[PDB]
RNA sequence: GGUGAAAUUCUUGGAUUUAUUGAAGACUAACUACUGCGAAAGCAUUUGCCAAGGACGUUUUCAUUAAUCAAGAACGAAAGUUAGGGGAUCGAAGAUGAUCAGAUACCGUCGUAGUCUUAACCAUAAACUAUGCCGACUAGGGAUCGGGUGGUGUUUUUUUAAUGACCCACUCGGCACCUUACGAGAAAUCAAAGUCUUUGGGUUCUGGGGGGAGUAUGGUCGCAAGGCUGAAACUUAAAGGAAUUG
RNA sequence: AUUAUUGCUCUUCAACGAGGAAUUCCUAGUAAGCGCAAGUCAUCAGCUUGCGUUGAUUACGUCCCUGCCCUUUGUACACACC
């Protein structure tokens, strides 16, 4: 029967939301229920932050990271990024780590 | 058999009048031959470069800067105004989740007739000892907000063209007139004119152009 | 050729996706008081000597 | 057969016997 | 101290785009991409790919008259991935590491108050 | 270029990339949330106008004027249909490149209708909370949305205030989450799905094994597609639900 | 005893110059080299079951490959994915 209260997610006291498309595969999605992680990464990344300012003018310049938005479509979702599946309790729990 | 560069024209690029160094960069042309000419062709080009590059600080990272190159004269082109805009980094870290994004702006024409449209935008801030995880204005206060901000823009223009307002903008006068008058509807945090684009010039006048140059 | 000698402080663990190599921590002799993590090839037990061929630069995960 | 695509098996089996009787009227 | 360019680092999936321009942008000098400097279109895009046309590129580069430049590294944008390809790092470090100098950089990735209709239909792409 | 990998494709017509401008139609990112509003469908740029509404405050007004509703009526996602416009985008159909034993598909390309808009139709969605409305009673807790009240509360400085934002206690009415469960259930679960063999507050609607079948038929609405109403013969011992162990 | 059981002598003197893609076994008296006894057996071991003789190199780890166990989860399967 009925697997979750927050039935698909988050939806109580509308009835409709409105569609985002995935980042994956393009598929729409009630942005209520979308699945969403913010990308902020540097711009550079692991080794090149030495090579970048030893090469570079300026004092050790700024350093001005990336940040957008993703949005997943639970199969999408599933398939790879915030998922595994948990048990029929550690599915209750909204806290992210 | 022929490699451009073995045929290239170079130069350097000026920049004018309020701010720090002249001096900019470089460029390549073509030839002043008779037919196609290193002149009338382009110059007419544009260069973006971040003032924090061109005023020497960095509490000026931002707010990259449009100049328009109008005027030659051997191996030595000026240029004038044609915009500003934000750095992607700014805004997308400026614009965090639990909290109030406010924008707002305004067409309108300055003293030497160039037409212009300046933006603004303002985030709502959570005020110190605040428990509530979010804090929200309240449309009302948003609807205020612009008001007021709006008011502040159109008066702050047609103050000595772009002139007055580029020596207006740098400093950032309207951030803190806005703050000010703000303040008495709602907190807020940020708050800038953000962008700026150029939409009317009037005619050269060669003469004013040759305002900013010495 | 600058030869630089490291003494091994500890052992970490074992990293590469197969496990051959080793994650540990030196202190070199030629001036002491600074360290630097460096990854194996054969055994390692605590005070062993390694030659670091080059002496500033360290990794740290292998797949 | 999937319930929608029945409903559809018999949408068009109505339109045929509403063609075939119309021969008739 | 230089004489300063833009970059400019079209990173995207399946290869890889590198071009120096003058900063005014209007006139070029020199380009290359990753599709250059291997054959396989599967590895189009590839940092090792990436490498050697930020290596062909910071040649000419040197070899005519720019001495330094700033980078606007960008993604394929408009109402796709947004998120930088692979072979955009592996070219940013193989030019700065090549002995050119760097400059304030920032990404100009064309992010839309989005729509017009995603590709790929409602469903999406399956398989 | 595009993919797991390719190919159909585009490239002296300098493709792809770059720069400066311009146009067309769509859309409203980030802020966006267990947050708002609406009878439901649904509704996120600004500004003006136009009428509309709930909650709250109220020692105002009227005084039973109400609750729920066969018939009948207003609205009613998406596609679809008529006639103009619009036709950027994506894209039923069609044609293709690959894949396959096959491959009418999945993936790729071309792209008609459509996608938007006006005038008119159509009236259906898992139109879902799969849970009628009005009234009462029965139990704990922290957040939040709107209103209000209380305060020698914080922060704003100017000369104290006045403001506004904030804070703390209460109180109505919201969207919800938490824990319990006196209680209910076949169970999952449920502050209602409770106050039911100790069976009655008021009222509307629907179901009575499975298939036959939302089929036949008549009526009726529609340009159509189709909507509403809607049987029987015959067949059949299970179909079904929730939970358990494999 | 021919289609030659086996043993001996003379003569005849091939391929094979370290083995492609692949793939087996193994951690100490082990691997590998080496012969013996027993089974079979009238006769026949290039097999096997044990035996001792000589005696290393390299790990003392991991989840990459492969194999399998365990959870979790879905199931309309329970003659249980043949
Ligand atoms: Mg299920
Ligand atoms: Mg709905
Ligand atoms: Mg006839
Ligand atoms: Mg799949
Ligand atoms: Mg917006
Ligand atoms: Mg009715
Ligand atoms: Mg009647
Ligand atoms: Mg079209
Ligand atoms: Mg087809
Ligand atoms: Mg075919
Ligand atoms: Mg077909
Ligand atoms: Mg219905
Ligand atoms: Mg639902
Ligand atoms: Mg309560
Ligand atoms: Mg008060
Ligand atoms: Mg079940
Ligand atoms: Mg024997
Ligand atoms: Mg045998
Ligand atoms: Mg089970
Ligand atoms: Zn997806």
């Amino acid at each position: 029967p009925k697997k979750r209260a927050s039935n698909g997610r988050n939806k109580k006291g509308r009835g409709h939301v409105k569609p985002v498309r995935c980042v994956n595969c393009s598929k729409s999605i009630p942005k209520d229920k979308a699945i969403k992680r913010m990308a902020i990464r540097n711009i550079v990344e692991a080794a090149a932050v030495r090579d970048l300012s030893e090469a570079s003018v300026y004092p050790e310049y700024a350093l001005p990271k990336t940040y957008n938005k993703l949005h997943y479509c639970v199969s999408c979702a599933i398939h790879a990024r915030i998922v595994r599946v948990r048990s029929r309790e550690d599915r209750k729990n909204r806290a992210p780590p | 058999v022929v490699d451009p560069f073995t045929r290239k024209e170079w130069f350097d690029i000026k920049a004018p009048s309020t701010f720090e160094n002249r001096n900019v960069g470089k460029t390549l042309v073509n030839k002043s031959t008779g037919l196609k000419s290193a002149s009338d062709a382009l110059k007419g080009r544009v260069v973006e470069v971040c003032l924090a590059d061109l005023q020497g600080s960095e509490d000026h990272s931002f707010r990259k800067i449009k100049l328009r190159v109008d005027e030659v004269q051997g191996k030595n082109l000026l240029t004038n105004f044609h915009g500003m805009d934000f750095t992607t980094d700014k805004l997308r870290s400026m614009v965090r989740k639990w909290q109030t994004l406010i924008e707002a702006n305004v067409t309108v024409k300055t003293s030497d007739d160039y037409v212009l449209r300046i933006f603004a935008i303002a985030f709502t801030r959570k005020q110190a000892n605040q428990v509530k995880r979010h804090s929200y204005a309240q449309s009302s206060h948003i609807r205020a907000i612009r008001k007021v901000i709006s008011e502040i823009l159109t008066k702050e223009v047609q103050g000595s063209t772009l002139a007055q307002l580029t020596s207006k903008l740098i400093p950032e006068v309207i951030n803190k007139e806005i703050e000010n008058a703000t303040k008495d509807i709602f907190p807020l945090q940020n708050i800038h004119v953000r962008k700026v684009k150029l939409l009317k010039q009037p005619k050269f006048d060669v003469g004013a152009l040759m305002a900013l140059h010495g | 050729t600058p030869v630089t000698l490291a003494k091994v402080i500890k052992v970490l663990g074992r990293t590469g996706s197969r496990g051959g190599v080793t994650q540990v921590r030196v202190e070199f002799l030629e001036d002491t008081s600074r360290t630097i993590v460096r990854n194996v090839k054969g055994p390692v037990r605590e005070n062993d000597i390694l030659v670091l061929m080059e002496s500033e630069r360290e990794a740290r995960r292998l797949r | 057969m999937r319930a929608k695509w029945r409903k559809k098996r018999t949408r068009r089996l109505k339109r045929k016997r509403r063609k075939v009787r119309a021969r008739s009227k | 101290s230089q004489v300063f360019g833009v970059a400019r680092i079209y990173a995207s999936f399946n290869d890889t785009f590198v071009h120096v321009t003058d900063l005014s942008g209007k006139e070029t000098i020199a380009r290359v991409t990753g599709g250059m400097k291997v054959k396989a279109d599967r590895d189009e895009s590839s940092p090792y790919a990436a490498m050697l046309a930020a290596q062909d590129v910071a040649a000419k580069c040197k070899e005519v008259g720019i001495t330094a430049v700033h980078v606007k590294i960008r993604a394929t944008g408009g109402t796709r991935t947004k998120t930088p390809g692979p072979g955009g790092q592996a070219a940013l470090r193989a030019l700065a590491r090549s002995g050119l100098r760097i400059g304030r950089i920032e990404d100009v990735t064309p992010v839309p108050s989005d729509s017009t209709r995603k590709k790929g239909g409602r469903r999406g792409r399956r398989l």
